């Protein structure tokens, strides 16, 4: 009962953590796409 | 319509003595009660926030139910043809009202969010907000029809105080003097009879005045032209069409809105019963209650059966 | 949540009757003995009012519990997480009184 609601809140915090992890993975993919873009631009300039 | 007549029975302690007894072979059913209902569980166990929201919005749900009932009753009474709907005709949850309670197929993702009960309360509130638009549209249609119907055909039938051009005689004027010798050609008789005419001619204004309003009978007012009478008749036809629309097509729309409001009230009652069960049993969604419309002695028998779990 | 407060012994039935569904059967209020009338926070005449601490679940339920405790008017003080701090506060309050 009460322990169920507490575990639900803890799982909500863990789900926020997992959503943050997924958003950070997407952001890392976008950042390394930008890194590939700047590397390609600098390599073309070189 | 019908007030809320669903006993708050948790899953562990259903309406009857046994949890399964509520579905069939109930002690209430021994008194021929049609009490039978089930609740569709939510995707996840609702949090204490969902129960708090249900407790806070109990008054809001009561207000919404009152609004729905009043709107449906007014729609049935006013159009005078929307009351033809029945329990099966309303088809709440695709079933008659008695079977509608036993049918939880409306608790899917379609109208409710099917998410934890916290989102289900928001979905029910959104459904109530959408239903309020039905009452607003009904009020607007009623106002428009009343403006239409009362606008035309509200005058008289000719040769009277109003709309006397419909009985006009078409030198002569619309008088219809209801309870003459001169040089002017008074030897004439107008056809302004639905009333009567008098000997008059336009060559002398005195003769027409004497025959219309100088003394005795008084000249009745008429629409300026017979074309005004024809326009009044056309507007009367259009007003009758608008009133028939409001009384048949808008009445069917009102009946559909009443069925939708009954379905929404049933869903809100199911949500409230789920909240009550979560209060009186395990938090995850689980209900074994039943809904019916028995007599007062039937309610007493239900209370005797469910005295184990009483509020 | 925390529903720390006070529920009068005389008004124990009223407190139990009100917000019965809010308790949900998992919240129990440890009412004080209140054999001697507890001094009122505003009235020196005191009243036979107990102190009860319950468990709060749900935001609206907690708000309703707080409102009911306020309407009760019993002698209520904040409940420290550690019992030692609450006892020290009680001793200090008694000395100040």
């Amino acid at each position: 009962m009460v322990r169920f609601i507490r575990q639900e809140a803890e799982e909500k915090a863990n789900e926020i953590s997992v959503s943050a992890e997924e958003e950070f993975n997407i952001e890392k993919l976008q950042l390394v796409e930008a890194e590939k873009k700047k590397i390609r631009q600098e390599y073309e300039r070189k | 319509a019908s007030r809320y007549w669903v006993v708050s029975l948790p899953v562990q302690n259903s309406a009857a003595s046994v949890w399964n007894r509520l579905q069939e072979q109930i002690s209430k059913h021994s008194f021929d009660t049609p009490l039978y209902r089930f609740n569709i569980p939510n995707l996840r166990v609702g949090t204490l926030d969902s129960l708090l929201a249900l407790s806070d919005d109990l008054v809001k749900s009561n207000s919404f139910v009152e609004s729905v009932s009043h709107k449906i009753r007014r729609q049935i009474e006013e159009l005078e043809r929307v009351s033809g709907i029945e329990s099966s005709s309303l088809s709440v949850d695709g079933v008659p009202v008695d079977t509608y309670l036993t049918r939880f197929v409306w608790d899917e993702a379609k109208y409710p969010t099917m998410s934890p009960l916290r989102e289900i309360v928001d979905g029910i509130h959104t459904l109530v907000a959408k239903i309020e638009d039905d009452l607003k549209v009904r009020v607007a249609e009623y106002n428009n029809v009343r403006s239409q119907l009362n606008a035309i055909n509200r005058k008289q039938s000719g040769s009277l105080a109003v709309r006397d051009l419909s009985n006009l005689v078409k030198l002569v004027t619309l008088l219809a003097v209801v309870p003459t010798s001169y040089v002017v050609p008074r030897s004439s008789k107008l056809l302004y009879e639905d009333l009567y005419t008098v000997t008059l001619f336009g060559r002398v204004a005195d003769n027409f005045r004497i025959a219309a309003r100088e003394k005795g009978f008084q000249i009745r007012d008429f629409e300026y032209s017979s074309e005004a009478q024809e326009s009044r008749n056309q507007e009367l036809e259009k007003l009758v069409h608008d009133q028939e629309s409001l009384r048949s097509s808008l009445l069917q729309w009102c009946y559909t809105s009443y069925g939708e409001v009954f379905s929404s009230w049933m869903h809100f009652c199911a949500v409230r019963v789920f909240a009550e069960s979560i209060l009186r049993y395990g938090l995850p969604p689980s209900f074994l209650a039943c809904v019916l419309a028995p007599s007062v002695k039937g309610e007493k028998k239900v209370r005797s059966i469910l005295e184990e779990l009483c509020g | 949540g925390f529903i720390a407060g006070l529920v009068p012994r005389e008004k124990s039935m009223s407190f139990e009757r009100m917000l019965f569904r809010a308790t949900r059967g998992n919240v129990f209020l440890r009412q004080a003995v209140v054999d001697e009338p507890v001094v009122d926070p505003v009235s020196g005449e005191k009243m036979e009012k107990n102190v009860f601490v319950v468990f709060y679940s749900g935001e609206r339920a907690k708000n309703k519990i707080l409102k009911i405790c306020d309407a009760f008017g019993a002698n209520r003080y904040p409940f420290n997480e550690e019992f030692d701090k609450q006892a020290q506060a009680i001793s200090e309050v008694s000395g100040r009184l």
